[PDB]
């Protein structure tokens, strides 16, 4: 890793490399080590570099993309009924790259009857923020479960929910980025193809770029399991009841 | 054993991954989780079998200044007062031995105690601390045994470990200032936000329980039960908490305090008995310079007490290998551990 | 100077240079040390 | 008195002409935030603009203001920070005109 | 020990909330809540100190032999 | 990035040989002195 | 003891702060030893 | 939208306000000068000393989040922090009492003090308006007299129960001046502070200063300062018959009532109750009764620590975020 | 040109301790659900 | 005490095959200069990649 000067003695990484560290922050202490030689500073840095080490060897997948609110609140803005306000698109917008680098607001999902942006419209501005960064992917994948397409059609997309996902030019069109779309699965997800077609710079600056999107939102969406959540219904009483 | 807090079950600022609590500012600043850690540092004064008596005698003035930084906290009585501070280098303690007495001679008319070098103890420690009871006393064997115990009061620190006392874990991530944290209707600003991810895999239901029987706990007075298989139940429950005027699954809407907004979910809170752990950041903090070698291999101790050495190996240097770094693994097990000048040969090269 | 305050009766005691340590008429054996008299300071933080 | 150290425009994020510019400012935090992107975003002209702050533990604000090809970016702040000053103007002469009564 | 000043979550003053709390108590009797209620208590993490805290300086100013 | 603190940071040091092109950020760190951050604690020149 | 460079004989003070604690001499500045070997 | 959200019993709906230009295909109107100064009309309820419950209008939640959010934190008060202490024999470690002493508030007004600086020591921190000295000094013995008191310590021993009243106050040259016209009290007289025992003492000697909410937790002048979206009921097909009892033992015996007999049950105001939401449970009143949380409104419930009214509270936070941004808009621009 | 691209690069670099990448690779999965439900008495 | 058996199973694992280079041959290769497979996997390809 590289070094970074905080207060609060306490030690931070990150938490989207926490899946090979197994960590569970639970008084679990992890200690560093630093070289010496300018030898040894580049021979660590080039070779066992974060950016370089995307992925576990005992198969090829990507096992650095993100953890459980990432996903969990990514999950939230890409659902499929979350439409933005033109301000509450500009602040989730600003609030991923902060000040760093610009956006081209594209045309909305929705025209003259109030203006409203689907949530995959602004995670498809997550991956290609402008037309100076050359980051043109395609895909097709699937989001982990879904219940197959009942009626006599080819794509697997006419379902109940999204189901199998598709990527035309930096632009998901259908599905949500939930596991083996967004990592720590099968060797289809967004992280890696971004690795794949452009190196492993762009790669890092998109998970960089989704964490303090979805860290920075979720806490302002809001989620929480009340015992209304967890509450057995009268049905399925009624249904142990006798079964 | 421990310290009562309300506490808002949400996913805020990402600070809330995997048992990562957010604590309060101006909430923890009023007296949440204070601590205070006693060490006690007993160096009994013998006398020798050499005719002769170890002084603590001290207060080495030097020209009427309130004396130096070795000896200020001192005073003129050789043991250390009661609430003066000590930060890193002060001698809170004397004792001073001789050393014609380390062997033995014969009880001469010789000077004998013609010599009182001063070898204390001194509080190494990272923090300032405060003495608050030192007593001289005498043991089984008629010598002055001295006890001296220091207090330091930390202030839980960010690294520190917040359990609840139904099953789950917590270190801190961050401390929000006062109105960063969704507050209500009656504005009660919550104190600790714990994970929602935390619950399912860890299959705990009975903390979902233990807010709502909190919250009426609280409400109407009684303090109510929640023992094993019978206790408090919950029809009853519900009905207290709607009939007061709140929500019969202890929910709440919130709002927002980045933004003033609402929150477009619900979000439950009520009271959870609060332990913290004997895991300040301060007692598990480790560094390492280029400081003690053992007289055995020339390489660092071990632990933390010494100086402290983090060894690696056996397992761990073998990920290097796996990577194929060389260099890095030639130098960090030659040369920042020991560069030595072996001499050697061609003919019989020993 | 006055210090050495006991342990049973808190009694103000002041012991010699060789006094092989021990109280006043309590009749006890340990005795702890009186507050210095200076002035400590700190934030109320 | 030349006390240069709140605002300070980005040289890595700004366009040529201007029309998109990066303030970092310090020594704010979410007390203006919303309270100056909600006055700045109902400007017609001023179509983009959204606060974040790096890091909580330091004290910094970067504002990125994007708008069409009328105004300048640098002078829209200006007038959509003036706006903020006229809403606490109106307020405070009518929370002093009301609390003379009663 | 003793009851903080003010609270911890909120900021309302904590102070005669405890002594008005155990004379109301001892005389003119109240069950556990109407106390609370008459002596001006309305958000209910204000009402988790006066209700919980056993008293510990009490029990720790006992031990002085005759000082 | 791993935020290393500079409670054990001060502590971490890291030898750097000057090369005519970083002469004038590391008298910087020698004027700066070690107790605050951007400093050095220890030195060796050319002579034993 | 008095093995120095710059100086000649005088006192020593091994460190208190960095977890360091090598036996260092005055006034120059130089440490004059090796590390410091203890067990 | 009607300035309204929705309350369905899993989530909420229309949580943003937009209400900019720029939102569909017009101007839904913009700023007017004109029309934000016809159109603000405020509704004060009552003033207390440590009550307010002032309304407000036309306003989104964003300058109002900014309005309670520089009411708790960022306006000054007024504690003390260094304490001096003079050989305190208590049971009661010095940095737990210095800071019980610190923490209570203490009545009286700012603006009769400036703000201190980091540098200059000891010797200088102190520069003509820094201090308010607060002396105290309390010991006791056995008291003679002849109580019984066998079980509650109150006759038997003097003083041992410390207030916050003990605490007096030194003046100095020029603090007489402002104590002639303002005499300095604390909050409340009957705060326990510590609790002492003969052979026990305590004196010492806290200096006080002028701070922000960001530093310490006594420097908040507000215990609570937050608002409340106002309940709209928003009842549709009336409920005539003796389904009106049943609607009104679900709700609070408030907000709403019945007429007479076989009536419909009307709302009697609208700042009474907050959101039970009972009747998204049961099979009658699920598709029958629906509620809202309107905007617009934002019902205030401040109340003070006892150094100022709270119409002096509201009125200094929107005088410092003026300054605040005027501070930021005479500001030169360098790269 | 893409296929090819990613064949010729997909190739392993010479000088790579495959040994112990594959030693790392099989030791890890330690995990073993060992399910001893049903083919009877079998490990 | 399957974790206690799994990891001195992968430290016993480990030094049979700790030293095996891949040489500019397209082969893999031992520590006397051995060989022990002529192109790895068949392929000669990388597994990671
Ligand atoms: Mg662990
Ligand atoms: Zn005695
Ligand atoms: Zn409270
Ligand atoms: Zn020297």
């Amino acid at each position: 890793h590289y070094a970074k000067i905080r207060p609060w003695r306490t030690f931070r990484l990150n938490e989207c490399v926490c899946t090979p560290y197994n960590a569970d922050f639970d008084g679990d202490e992890m200690n560093l080590h630093v070289p010496q030689t300018e030898e040894a500073r580049a021979e660590a840095i080039n070779l066992m570099g974060v950016k370089n080490n995307l992925l576990t060897p005992k198969s090829g997948e990507p096992i650095i993309a993100a953890t459980q609110d990432f996903i969990t609140g990514s999950y939230l803005i890409s659902h499929k009924d979350s439409f933005y306000d033109r301000a509450t698109l500009t602040q989730l917008l600003s609030m991923m790259s902060d000040g760093i680098e610009h956006f081209d607001i594209p045309p909305p999902a929705i025209m003259k009857p109030y203006y409203l942006w689907t949530g995959k419209q602004v995670f498809s501005l997550l991956i290609k923020p402008n037309h100076n960064s050359p980051v043109v992917i395609n895909l097709d994948a699937k989001n982990k479960v879904f219940v197959p397409p009942k009626s006599k059609s080819l794509p697997n997309e006419m379902s109940q929910n999204d189901g199998f996902v598709i990527i035309r030019g930096s632009q998901i069109l259908s599905g949500v980025m939930d596991k083996s779309v967004l990592g720590d699965g099968k060797k289809h997800s967004v992280f890696y193809t971004i690795l794949r077609d452009y190196g492993p710079q762009e790669a890092a600056n998109a998970m960089n770029r989704m964490a303090k999107l979805c860290a920075r939102f979720l806490g302002n969406r809001g989620f929480s399991i009340g015992i209304n959540d967890v509450t057995p219904a009268d049905d399925l009483k009624q249904k142990k009841e006798e079964l | 054993a421990g310290q009562n807090a309300t506490v808002a079950v949400m996913s805020y600022s990402g600070y809330d991954i995997e048992d990562a609590l957010v604590l309060n500012k101006s909430s923890i600043d009023r007296g949440f989780g204070r601590c205070e850690t006693r060490r006690k540092t007993t160096t009994v004064l013998k006398r020798y079998a050499n005719h002769t008596q170890d002084i603590i005698g001290g207060m080495r003035v030097d020209e009427n200044g309130d004396p130096i930084w070795q000896h200020q906290s001192l005073g003129p009585d050789g043991l250390g007062e009661v609430g003066m501070k000590v930060q890193s280098g002060q001698i809170y303690i004397n004792k001073s031995v001789p050393t014609n007495s380390a062997d033995a001679p014969n009880p001469n008319n010789v000077n004998v105690q013609t010599q009182y070098r001063e070898a204390p103890v001194i509080y190494r420690g990272p923090e300032p601390s405060h003495i608050d009871q030192v007593m001289m006393s005498v043991s089984d064997n008629d010598q002055a045994l001295i006890k001296v115990l220091l207090r330091q009061n930390r202030r839980p620190e960010l690294g520190d470990k917040f359990s609840s006392r139904h099953g789950q874990k917590g270190v801190c991530g961050i401390i929000v200032k006062q109105e960063d944290m969704p507050f209500n209707d009656q504005g009660i600003v919550p104190d600790i936000i714990m994970n929602p991810h935390g619950f399912p895999s860890r299959m705990t239901v009975g903390k979902m329980i233990e807010l709502i029987s909190g919250k009426a706990g609280v409400l109407n007075g009684t303090l109510e039960y929640g023992t094993c298989f019978g206790g408090s139940k919950l029809e009853d429950m519900s009905k207290i908490l709607v009939d007061q005027g709140f929500n019969y699954s202890g929910k709440d809407m919130l709002y927002s305090g980045i933004t003033g907004e609402c929150l477009q979910a619900y979000i439950f809170f009520g009271p959870i008995y609060y332990q913290k752990l004997k895991h300040m950041v301060l007692d598990k903090m480790h560094a390492r310079a280029r400081g003690p070698r053992a007289v055995l291999t020339r390489q660092p101790t071990e632990g933390r007490s010494r100086d402290g050495g983090l060894r690696l190996g056996e397992m761990e240097r073998d990920c290097v290998i796996a990577y194929g770094a060389s260099q890095l693994l030639l130098e960090r097990l030659m040369i920042s551990s020991d560069a030595f000048e072996v001499d050697v040969c061609d003919k019989c090269g020993l | 100077t006055l210090k050495y305050i006991c342990a049973e009766c808190s009694s103000k005691l002041s012991l010699s240079r060789t006094d092989a340590v021990r109280c006043k008429d309590c009749g006890h054996r340990i005795l702890l040390k009186a507050r210095t008299k200076r002035l400590v300071q700190f934030e109320a933080r | 008195e030349p006390d240069r150290e709140k605002i300070k425009l980005l040289t890595q994020a700004t366009s040529e002409d201007g029309t998109s510019a990066s303030f970092q400012i310090v020594e704010e935090d979410h007390t203006l935030g919303n309270a100056l992107r909600y006055v700045i975003m109902k400007n017609p002209d001023v179509e983009f603009c959204g606060y974040s702050i790096p890091h909580p533990s330091e004290n910094l604000l970067n504002i990125r203001i994007q708008t069409y090809g009328e105004t300048t970016a640098v002078d829209a702040l200006q007038k959509g920070l003036k706006d903020l000053m006229d809403l606490c103007d109106v307020v405070e002469s009518k929370f002093t005109e009301k609390i003379k009564s009663m | 020990m003793i009851v903080p000043v003010r609270c911890f979550s909120c900021g309302k003053v904590v102070g005669d909330k405890w002594e008005s709390y155990l004379n109301l108590l001892q005389e003119d009797e109240l069950d556990e809540g109407t106390a609370l209620s008459r002596l001006g208590l309305k958000r209910y993490c204000c009402r988790r100190m006066i209700l919980t805290h056993v008293d510990l300086i009490e029990k720790f100013l006992r031990y002085n032999p005759l000082e | 990035e791993v935020a290393v603190p500079d409670r054990v940071a001060k502590v971490l040091t890291y030898p750097e040989k000057v090369t005519r092109y970083n002469r004038h950020k590391l008298q910087e760190l020698i004027v700066n002195g070690p107790n605050v951050h951007p400093g050095a604690n220890y030195l060796l020149k050319r002579n034993e | 003891m008095p093995v120095c460079k710059n100086c000649h004989g005088t006192e020593f003070e091994r460190d208190l702060s960095n977890a360091n604690n090598d036996l260092v001499c005055k006034a120059c500045g130089v440490v004059s030893e090796d590390n410091p070997i203890v067990s | 939208m009607s300035n309204i959200v929705g309350i369905e019993y899993n989530r909420v709906t229309n949580t943003t306000s937009t209400d900019f230009p720029g939102f569909s295909k017009d101007a839904e109107n913009e700023w007017n000068v004109e029309k934000f100064k016809k159109d603000f009309e405020v509704n004060i309820s009552s003033l207390d000393a440590r009550e307010a419950n002032f309304d407000l209008i036309n306003i989104d939640t964003s300058i109002a989040n900014a309005f309670r959010r520089i009411m708790i934190s960022e306006v000054p008060s007024v504690a003390a922090e260094y304490v001096y202490f003079f050989n305190n024999t208590s049971v009661i470690q010095d940095e737990v009492l210095a800071h019980r002493i610190g923490l209570v508030p203490l009545k009286v007004d700012p603006d009769m003090l400036t703000w201190v600086d980091s540098n200059l020591p000891d010797d200088e921190k102190f520069t003509d308006e820094n201090t308010i000295v607060l002396s105290l000094n309390v010991k006791c013995t056995r008291n003679p007299d002849a109580p019984k008191g066998s079980t509650d310590p109150k006759e038997l021993y003097n003083n041992a129960h410390v207030y916050a009243r003990d605490l007096k106050f030194e003046p100095q040259g020029r603090q007489s001046t402002t104590f002639a016209d303002c005499p300095v009290v604390p909050a409340d007289p009957d705060i326990l502070l510590a609790k002492l025992r003969p052979g026990q003492e305590i004196s010492l000697k806290a200096h006080c200063i002028l701070g922000i909410g960001g530093d310490h937790a006594k420097f908040s002048p507000v215990s609570t300062a937050s608002y409340r979206l106002l309940p709209q009921i928003n009842i549709l097909q009336p409920i005539k018959g003796e389904s009106a009892r049943r609607f009104q033992k679900c709700f609070p015996p408030g907000v709403i009532g019945i007429d007479e007999g076989s009536d419909e049950a009307y709302v009697k105001d609208a700042r009474k109750d907050t959101v039970s939401r009972e009747v998204l449970r049961y099979e009658e009143f699920a598709d029958k009764v629906k509620l809202g949380r309107v905007r617009n409104h934002f019902i205030f419930n401040v109340e003070s620590a006892g150094a100022m009214t709270p119409e002096e509270i509201f009125f200094k936070s929107v005088r410092i975020l003026k300054n605040k941004a005027e501070y930021l808009k005479n500001c030169p621009i360098t790269q | 040109e893409i296929a090819l691209f990613k064949y010729r690069k997909a190739r392993l670099e010479p000088g790579t301790a495959i040994g112990a990448i594959g030693a790392q690779s099989i030791g890890e999965p330690g995990t073993q659900m060992t399910l001893k439900t049903f083919s009877m008495n079998v490990t | 005490v399957k974790t206690a058996e799994t990891g001195y199973m992968s430290r016993r694992l480990m030094k049979s095959l700790e030293d095996l280079s891949c040489q500019y041959d397209n082969t893999v290769r031992t520590s006397a200069n051995g060989i022990v497979q002529f192109t790895y996997g068949g392929d000669g390809l990388d597994p990671l990649e």
